């Protein structure tokens, strides 16, 4: 792509999301999703290969179906309330349709199948946009309609997402597929707490984005997309293996790292509402994710896998990728737990 | 090396749950626990019953 | 509700089932997607016109414009798929299985 | 001269160095100024001496 | 029977949908959608949406569907399988018309049916407005207001269409 | 002795398509190193046209075997 | 300004720098074919930059102080040991070929970066495009296993697809008996052990595979040993080529910006030369590679990024 | 829960009523920790780019510390404002609904009966 | 009998074995658009008929 056109397309992806986030009108929310989908397809197609074309097609079909269901919910809401204001919906059928539409857009289980495939089929930079920025608009909508959401439906989607994400990631060797299932699992935490305290949905979203952004950036720095290609990092950039280790432990939710904070604060809110079984089940099931994060740390940082002779040639050249914000992101991904009370700025 | 390996690491791979292993494990594993539970639970219930009725001698029993 | 809504809502349901139950041609599924938009356009227009919601009269046009633009994007992807494989069959789009 | 090819970071980028140090000074001066006025306004509103 | 023109049209509307939703060869799928679109415009006209109805013909049928048929010819179909000559296509078509027939049967007989929502079968005319004597078309006034009230809508809609041109050129270049 | 570190046999456990092979994933293979699959399906874009004159009133006896590209 | 998208937007576009003289020329031929002598002659007459053939230590010559590094930092690849013992069970034969392919791949990216950044043409002696003739010759003599050939083809497949071929391929044709005579004259004890079977397989690969393939996309010029002596005629022929085939005609500023972004980043160039395919010839255990890597960083000017090494006289490090 | 506060000046980082609160002290231990995180980010930046970790680019390290401390100061001001608002809302509600928060008539342990469970 | 066998079988070994089996069920998919969207239809139908999420 012409670099100027690439900038305009990224700004349009952001504009679509911003429109969703500032709109008080359901039509403008729908337009924001349409604009966002239109602008993201080129960045998925940009490397021109059959896998990128398949991923773009699978993504287009999923998102277009979701957006039609969203519009159906809006129109039903208009028929039963005569207004367009972005707020609680006034019909239970409209609520179910919009909740399902947003679950499809988020890739929540059982609407999840596209996330692993689409992420695998596109470049790492595109996957970073797909798994971080693309969650902002659907979450911002769920944040505003949650009082009218069916409690059983949203909690069912959350439980399934945590289960499927945890189990799906166990069988993966591709880094992009691991991040896709990790995203699905982390999605379930955000929606599980939404009925009780939407502020903790925002907290988990922000910290998830920071950690996911850190992981993709480090994968991009060495152009690694598989477990075995990442296992060579120790013999090229040792510092990167330590940073990868810290972030993976943080994503695993281990104290005293930053990733424990969202799990800690969500458990607190659910227990205040006499929800004991569900947070206990969620916390235990999250051990699945810790397992396949720990497997990566074993092959990357805590042991030394075999290298190749041609790796010696790489020693003579410096890293020249930008790695934008990486030093800041990795610190925020790991060392923020002592500042947990700062979550009140999200209130 | 073969001897120490056979006495540890090689055991579980060659284990099969069947009638012999299941029964012995239940008999040696759970058996003693159930037995000792009923010995102490019985003894303590009897002793507790006597203390509530003042029928157990604890005249100089002040260390516990 | 009035009787007409029953049929418009059936049409959306029918085209949604048609969208979710693929055969082979990717083109046949895109038509079901456009069918969904047509039924939304009609139901929106009927609700807005009957209620005399004057400023909402422009909403069906915006719906049609944005949905046609999204249909152009869908057709472009179909052409790129047909270039890769020579057909628009969805069973050739299974590389990402692994 | 040791390097066969001149490194991109052979010598300081004196423009960046100047803009880096100036930015730090600006933020520090601005932060101190902000803090002093917040303390003054906090005292005025609470009628404190 | 002319007093149920809207309902009769909506029955044809559903039948056309069952047409292309059973997904025969794309060539005939486009035909079902074209007929449904034309019937759809007819329903909108009978509610006082003359401009909206004609937009369907001009933009949906004369624009979008022409391009679909154009693309189908080049990239998809050149000759079709006979309509309803396939087991699944015919079974889906029969199933749809049976469901439509029964919905129509009960709504007309009991004057009311109930599936997700409650529907009344008195006739769509009963809900119409009984006061009309302005010297203009309310629909046209609302659409004309796009340029006065809807500045923000024009900007984002205009931006999306421009980005559509850019994006589609990117997608189809192939390198 | 020296600390054990993974050998090729250990490392190859993580190089398959999946972590836990099954009968239903036996045919699965790792994707291309650079994500590019070879274009082997259909690429036949050159028309061959036996060309004559629109009206045979003047030429009549011209046969032109042309190969076109768009 | 370091080249990048912003420099491109500010007018740094390859079509400005390049002219009809901005050509990439490779000279090929068998061992002792005189290709090197001609290549220097072509480069001088046409005013092109000459690149001596990439050997084992080509990468050393572009980094650090430019001097060759000890052999253990090339994996102990030895051309001499390939001639003394081509079937050694230590894997030297394929380990050498894999290292040389990466060296040529690096040199080719260096040639493109020079051509695209400055607009001046370049002359290479062999390239990544003809490197495979040596692989076929090794394989047919039984010096390497068929698994080694598969590894080479896997690496070549995902690396060569990213580059443009040369504008001109100059082949110097010398029969094997004459090549064998010329090797004896040159008086290299290890090179004298080359067999005619090995030299013949190189020739067969050049003529059966290389030249037919490059003819479809490059301007191929062939010369006998005697004709190649007249560089004036060779240069004359190059100047009157039409240049009407090949992917270079389908290039614009946008596509050359993407190419330049690649060839400038040498780690992105070499990314796939170290794919995790565990072939014994090229696989190094962690203990060895850990040991050698630590010794590499202990070399002068190697501990830190270039320009941050006090031990070689870098200054102002606290402000860089 | 506090999204629709009656006195919520919407989409304002620090509404004007926040100016009645004492500012965070520049010696606040949380602000010192934020500065430390900035210093760690500076060291990591050197490490990933293979510069001498402690000495390289002291100007860059200083801007890491300043920017973290600068942003940290305002985030703490908002943090303290949001907890002040929470307490203000809580106490106002308790006053407005005395029937829901009655002062208990609370007895001494001499009067309240607690069962004894012997440990024997 | 106890330490190396049954105390492994009743907890870590069996729990680990079940997760592995569940993982292969989740990830043994054919990558077919047709089947994935067919499962969406089942999800929507179940959500209404069985769980009445639309109410
Ligand atoms: C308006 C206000 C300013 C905001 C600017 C908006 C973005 C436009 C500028 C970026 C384009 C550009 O300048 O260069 C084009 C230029 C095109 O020329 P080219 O080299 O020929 O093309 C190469 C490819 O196109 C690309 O090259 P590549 O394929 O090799 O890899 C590129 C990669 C390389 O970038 C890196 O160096 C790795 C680091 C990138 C990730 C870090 C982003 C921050 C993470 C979240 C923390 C918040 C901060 O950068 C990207 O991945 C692009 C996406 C970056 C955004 C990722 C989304 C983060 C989620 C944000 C969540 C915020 C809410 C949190 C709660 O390429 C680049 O330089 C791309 C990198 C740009 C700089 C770093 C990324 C932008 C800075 C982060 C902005 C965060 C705001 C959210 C953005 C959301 C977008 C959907
Ligand atoms: C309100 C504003 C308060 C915050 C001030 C933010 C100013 C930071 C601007 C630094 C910058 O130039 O970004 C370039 C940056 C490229 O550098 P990089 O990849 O991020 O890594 C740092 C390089 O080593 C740096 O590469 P370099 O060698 O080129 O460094 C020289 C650079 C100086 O740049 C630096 O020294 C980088 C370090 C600055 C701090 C990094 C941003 C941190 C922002 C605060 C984060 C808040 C943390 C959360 C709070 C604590 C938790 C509650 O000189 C300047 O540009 C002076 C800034 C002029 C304005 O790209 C961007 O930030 C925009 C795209
Ligand atoms: C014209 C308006 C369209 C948006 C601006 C696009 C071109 C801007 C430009 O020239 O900068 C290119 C630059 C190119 O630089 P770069 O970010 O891609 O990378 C830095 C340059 N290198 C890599 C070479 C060191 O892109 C930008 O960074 C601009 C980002 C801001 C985009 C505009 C924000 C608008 C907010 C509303
Ligand atoms: C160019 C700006 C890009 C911003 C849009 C893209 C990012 C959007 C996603 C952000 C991360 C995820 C959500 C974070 C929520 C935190 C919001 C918050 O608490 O602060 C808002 C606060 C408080 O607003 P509030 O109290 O009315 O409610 C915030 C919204 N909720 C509660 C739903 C989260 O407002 C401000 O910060 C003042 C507005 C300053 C505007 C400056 C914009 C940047 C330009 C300089
Ligand atoms: C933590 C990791 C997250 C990443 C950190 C993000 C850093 C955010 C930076 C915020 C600091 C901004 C300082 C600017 C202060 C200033 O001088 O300008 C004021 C301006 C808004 O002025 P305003 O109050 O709206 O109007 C005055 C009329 N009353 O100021 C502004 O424009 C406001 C800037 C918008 C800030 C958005 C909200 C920031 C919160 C981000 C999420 C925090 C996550 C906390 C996680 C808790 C666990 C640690
Ligand atoms: C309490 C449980 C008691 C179990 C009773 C015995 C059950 C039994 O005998 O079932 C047999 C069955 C397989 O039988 P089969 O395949 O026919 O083998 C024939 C060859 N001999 O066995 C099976 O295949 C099923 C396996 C049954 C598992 C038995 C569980 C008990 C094992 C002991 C657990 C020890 C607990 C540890 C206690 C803590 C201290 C160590
Ligand atoms: C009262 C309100 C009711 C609202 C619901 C209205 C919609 C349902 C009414 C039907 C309307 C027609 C819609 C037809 C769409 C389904 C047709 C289709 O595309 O199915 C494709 C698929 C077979 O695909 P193929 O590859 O060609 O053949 C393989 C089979 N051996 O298909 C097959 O495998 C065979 C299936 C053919 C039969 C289709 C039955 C309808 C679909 C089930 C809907 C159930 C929920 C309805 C409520
Ligand atoms: C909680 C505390 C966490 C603090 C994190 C500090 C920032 C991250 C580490 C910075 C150190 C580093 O990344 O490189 C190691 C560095 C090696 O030194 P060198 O490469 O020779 O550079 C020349 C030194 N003037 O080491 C050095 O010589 C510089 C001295 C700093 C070393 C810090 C060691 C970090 C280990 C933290 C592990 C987690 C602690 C628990
Ligand atoms: C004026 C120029 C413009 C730039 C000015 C900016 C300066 C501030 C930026 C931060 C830099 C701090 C100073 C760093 C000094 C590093 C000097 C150095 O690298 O020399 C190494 C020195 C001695 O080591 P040596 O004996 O030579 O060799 C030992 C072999 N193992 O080893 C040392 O003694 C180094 C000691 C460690 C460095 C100090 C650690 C500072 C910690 C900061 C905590 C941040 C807290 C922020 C809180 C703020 C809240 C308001
Ligand atoms: N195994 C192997 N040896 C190579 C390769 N490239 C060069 N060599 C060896 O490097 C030595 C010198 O290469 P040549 O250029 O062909 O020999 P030369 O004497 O310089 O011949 P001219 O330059 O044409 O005059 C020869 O002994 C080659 O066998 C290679 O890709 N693989
Ligand atoms: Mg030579």
């Amino acid at each position: 792509m012409n670099p100027i056109i690439f900038i305009i397309i990224l700004l349009t992806i952001m504009l679509g999301t911003i429109i969703v986030m500032i709109s008080s009108h359901w039509l403008l929310v729908w337009i924001g999703f349409e604009m966002n989908m239109l602008a993201i397809i080129p960045i998925m197609m940009k490397n021109h290969n059959p896998r990128a074309t398949e991923a773009s097609t699978k993504y287009f079909l999923t998102q277009s179906t979701a957006s039609m269901l969203l519009m159906m919910a809006v129109i039903i809401n208009l028929m039963f309330s005569g207004q367009w204001t972005v707020m609680k919906l006034f019909n239970p059928m409209a609520s179910m349709l919009m909740t399902m539409a947003l679950a499809m857009k988020l890739g929540m289980a059982p609407f999840h199948f596209w996330v692993p495939e689409v992420t695998q089929g596109i470049p790492l930079s595109s996957g970073l946009i797909l798994l971080t920025w693309q969650k902002l608009a659907p979450m911002s909508v769920l944040y505003q309609i949650f009082p009218s959401i069916n409690l059983n439906l949203i909690l069912t989607l959350s439980v399934l997402s945590i289960l499927i994400g945890g189990w799906g990631g166990l069988n993966q060797t591709q880094l992009r597929k691991i991040m896709a299932y990790s995203s699905i699992a982390h999605m379930g935490w955000m929606t599980a707490v939404l009925p009780y305290n939407p502020t903790m949905t925002l907290l988990n979203l922000i910290i998830y984005i920071i950690m996911t952004s850190t992981m993709f950036t480090m994968f991009m720095a060495n152009s690694t997309t598989t477990t075995l290609s990442l296992s060579h990092t120790w013999n090229k950039t040792p510092i990167m293996t330590v940073l990868i280790l810290a972030t993976l432990l943080s994503m695993g939710g281990l104290p005293p790292l930053s990733g424990f904070m969202p799990k800690w604060m969500i458990i607190q809110e659910m227990t205040k509402n006499n929800s004991i079984i569900l947070p206990t089940f969620m916390a235990i099931t999250a051990l699945l994710n810790l397992y396949f994060y720990m497997r990566l740390t074993y092959s990357t940082t805590l042991t030394m896998f075999p290298s190749t002779n041609n790796m010696k040639m790489k020693w003579q050249f410096p890293l020249m990728k930008k790695m934008t914000f990486l030093p800041t992101m990795v610190v925020l991904s790991t060392m923020m737990l002592p500042l947990t009370p700062m979550l009140s700025v999200l209130e | 090396v073969r001897w120490t390996y056979a006495r540890s690491a090689n055991i579980y791979p060659n284990f099969r749950p069947n009638t012999k292993t299941s029964l012995l494990g239940a008999l040696f594993g759970i058996g003693p626990l159930v037995f000792w539970y009923y010995v102490f639970k019985t003894d303590r219930d009897r002793k507790e019953k006597l203390i509530q009725e003042g029928k157990l001698d604890r005249t100089f029993n002040i260390s516990y | 509700m009035s009787m007409v809504y029953m049929n418009i809502m059936m049409a959306f349901t029918v085209s949604l089932v048609g969208l979710l139950m693929y055969r082979s041609h990717l083109m046949s599924s895109l038509l079901c997607l456009e069918g969904m938009m047509l039924s939304l356009f009609v139901m929106a227009a009927l609700t807005i016109l009957n209620s005399h919601f004057t400023l909402a009269s422009m909403m069906p046009i915006i719906l049609l414009v944005f949905a046609a633009c999204e249909a152009a994007l869908g057709l472009s992807l179909l052409v790129m798929v047909s270039n890769t494989y020579g057909t628009d069959y969805v069973q050739n789009l299974n590389l990402l299985q692994c | 001269k040791f390097y066969i090819q001149e490194p991109p970071h052979g010598s300081p980028n004196w423009l960046k160095v100047g803009l880096t140090l100036g930015t730090s000074v600006f933020l520090w001066i601005y932060l101190i100024k902000q803090h002093n006025e917040d303390v003054l306004e906090y005292k005025r509103r609470n009628g404190l001496e | 029977m002319m007093l149920y023109i809207v309902f009769i049209l909506s029955v044809i509307f559903v039948m056309g949908f069952v047409g292309f939703s059973s997904k025969p060869s794309p060539i005939y799928g486009g035909l079902g959608l074209i007929v449904s679109g034309g019937v759809g415009c007819g329903i909108v006209l009978n509610f006082g949406g003359s401009f909206l109805g004609l937009m369907v013909f001009l933009i949906y049928l004369g624009g979008m569907m022409v391009v679909f048929g154009y693309t189908t010819a080049m990239a998809t179909e050149q000759y079709p399988e006979i309509w309803l000559s396939n087991k699944a296509v015919l079974g889906a078509f029969v199933t749809g018309l049976l469901m439509e027939f029964f919905m129509v049967y009960y709504v007309l007989k009991d004057k009311e049916v109930e599936v997700v929502f409650e529907f009344n079968g008195l006739g769509d005319w009963v809900i119409y407005d009984t006061g009309d004597s302005g010297f203009f078309s309310e629909e046209a006034m609302g659409i004309a207001a796009l340029y006065s009230y809807g500045t923000w809508l024009v900007i984002v809609t205009g931006w999306s269409l421009l980005i559509g041109v850019v994006v589609i050129m990117e997608i189809t270049r192939g390198n | 002795a020296r600390q054990w570190q993974p050998d090729v046999e250990w490392a190859e456990q993580y190089g398959g398509a999946v972590m836990y092979p099954t009968k239903e994933t036996a045919h699965w293979k790792p994707p291309p190193w650079n994500d590019v699959d070879p274009p082997k399906d259909t690429l036949v874009s050159n028309l061959t046209l036996n060309f004559g004159p629109q009206h045979p009133a003047a030429h009549g006896v011209l046969r032109l075997v042309m190969e076109l590209s768009g | 300004l370091q080249y990048g998208p912003l420099a491109y937007i500010l007018g740094e576009k390859a079509t400005k720098k390049m002219t009809e003289k901005s050509k990439l020329i490779t000279v090929d031929g068998n061992i002792c074919s005189g290709k090197s002598k001609l290549a220097k002659e072509i480069a001088e007459k046409l005013g092109l930059k000459h690149f001596p053939e990439a050997g084992i230590h080509y990468v050393d010559s572009t980094t650090g102080d430019g001097k060759p590094l000890p052999v253990q930092f090339s994996g102990n690849c030895s051309l001499e040991k390939f001639y003394d013992d081509p079937k050694s069970n230590d894997g030297n034969s394929y380990r050498l070929q894999a290292w040389l392919y990466a060296s040529r791949l690096l040199q080719y990216a260096d040639a493109l970066e020079h051509l695209l950044s400055t607009g001046q043409g370049v002359v290479l002696e062999r390239s990544i495009y003809s490197d495979f003739v040596f692989l076929e010759a090794m394989y047919r003599q039984g010096f390497i296993r068929k698994q080694c050939v598969d590894h080479y083809n896997q690496v070549k497949k995902v690396t060569i697809c990213e580059y443009l071929p040369p504008h001109v391929v100059v082949y110097v044709d010398v029969p094997v008996p004459e090549v064998q005579s010329r090797i004896q004259k040159k008086g290299n004890p290890h090179e004298m052990k080359i067999t005619s079977a090995y030299l013949q397989d190189i020739e067969n690969a050049y003529k059966g595979t290389f030249l037919p393939e490059m003819s479809e996309k490059c301007e191929v010029l062939q010369y006998s040993a005697w004709e190649a002596q007249d560089a004036e005629k060779v240069v004359e022929d190059i100047e009157y080529l039409k240049y009407d085939k090949g992917p270079w005609l389908d290039q614009n500023d946008r596509k050359l910006h993407k190419l330049r972004m690649l060839v400038q980043d040498k780690l992105e160039v070499l990314n796939y030369t170290s794919i995790p395919v565990f072939l014994p010839e090229v696989t190094v255990g962690a203990h060895q590679s850990d040991q050698v890597f630590q010794e590499f960083t202990e070399l002068p000017g190697r501990k830190y990024r270039a320009g941050y090494n006090e031990d070689v006289g870098d200054k102002w490090i606290w402000l860089k | 829960m506090m999204t629709g506060r009656q006195g919520r000046a919407t989409f304002q980082f620090l509404p004007d009523e926040a100016r009645s609160l004492p500012p965070p002290k520049l010696t606040d231990p949380r602000l010192a920790f934020v500065g430390f995180l900035g210093y760690c980010s500076g060291l990591i930046d050197n490490a990933i780019r293979r510069r001498p970790v402690l000495l390289a680019g002291l100007h860059r390290q200083l801007l890491y510390i300043t920017s973290f401390v600068f942003v940290g100061y305002y985030l703490l001001k908002r943090q303290d404002y949001m907890y002040a608002v929470r307490d203000h809302d809580m106490f106002s509600y308790i006053k407005s609904h005395p029937e829901d928060f009655p002062e208990k008539d609370k007895k001494t342990y001499g009067e309240v009966f607690e069962e004894f469970h012997p440990v024997r | 009998l106890l330490d190396l066998i049954w105390l492994e079988a009743i907890l870590p070994k069996t729990i680990s074995l079940a997760q592995m089996k569940a993982s292969t069920l989740v990830t043994n998919q054919k990558g077919l658009i047709k089947l994935y969207f067919l499962s969406f239809l089942i999800t929507i139908l179940i959500s209404m008929i069985l769980f009445n999420f639309h109410e």
